[PDB]
């Protein structure tokens, strides 16, 4: 149900790949992640998290999340958004915030 | 994340 | 390529990581003990140009709770920067989901902080 | 524009009073927080933030976000709520996420 | 009441805080000058009957970074457990949110970690 | 939050 | 992330 | 939070 493109709700699109044993790749950029390849069967979503290095913007942000899926599919995620700093500028690194992606635009 | 403004 | 070895935490979690030429990030998590039971793969990205003024390089990566012998139904994300010298850090926040009930999906993401540095504690 | 009554996208109500000097006072439990009583005219949200704690579920809320006036007025959030734990739990003592607050269920 | 005081974190920011007997927090930022035209109100909310085994008592509160001299449109939340002992501990995580437009919202909030002690470093 | 579902 | 304490 | 840093 991961294999495909993806779409969040401010025009991004990902296109990712679920391989067999838990590997996440594809593009957004490079994205990379990794997800639970065997989810519970009860009602749980499936875990899973990837990082694009915006490489150059001299940052990254990991996205971490759950995919649902059904008719509506969803991967319901939070984000971290790391800058490249002075050390002096380090406590103000990371911007957080959130994203939900959907199958549709 | 608004990816199209950060970059 | 200093982000290239293994790093602590004063958890003592144990990560190895690979960089790699143009920004892959590859490993894994060890144990204490270091066996296969509780090994798990990592995979990333970082900034494989970051400024040369003594900023630090911009960096993510995530570990599924998943093996050939467990599956704790979770994934952690790692953000921050490495930065290098005789006391080199990896300076990070993480976000750990785990697969919920749509009726606990507001409650499936803990986060907090990690402070990775080489020396074994 | 923030005084009166908000609804979270989940059943929750906040009613909440902003004080001329900058205090959030209300009730979600009671709330206390604060918030920026003169925001920039260039477009701005105001900035804020409120906790609420849970008392008994050992717990507290904060909420950090904006104010967005208009005729679809919103406070955008997210928010950290920590549980009183144990030392060895301490490092799983904070779950984060989002809450978006409108003037209508 | 082991909340009450002045907390300190080892970028050395000074709180004073003051618990209330039924969950109040109150009190304010201070600079390391401590003058009135870098002081800030600060306001919460404790548990006021935590588990007395040992566990932390859950807290949050929030500055909002105006007073009646300056004004940087934000303002911060830090939720977290206050630990009691010999080695006092307020452990927490902050969201340090801007007030910016619309098209900037997605960037308008800073998350980070925060450890204070009662021993001015 | 889901506040009904915490409490 | 305490990681011996979650598995 | 660097609060002096901020403000």
């Amino acid at each position: 149900g991961i294999t495909g493109t993806w779409y969040n709700q401010l025009g991004s699109t990902f296109i990712v790949t679920a391989g067999a044993d838990g590997a996440l790749t594809g593009t957004y950029y490079v994205l990379t992640g990794r997800y639970d390849s065997a989810p519970a069967t009860d009602g749980s979503g499936t875990a899973l998290g990837w990082t694009v290095a915006w490489k150059n913007a001299h940052s990254a942000t990991t996205w971490s999340g759950q995919y649902v899926g059904g008719a509506e599919a969803r991967i319901n995620t939070q984000w971290l958004l790391t800058s490249g700093t002075t050390e002096a500028n380090a406590w103000k690194s990371t911007l957080v915030g959130h994203d939900t992606f959907t199958k549709v635009k | 994340m608004d990816v199209e403004a950060w970059l």
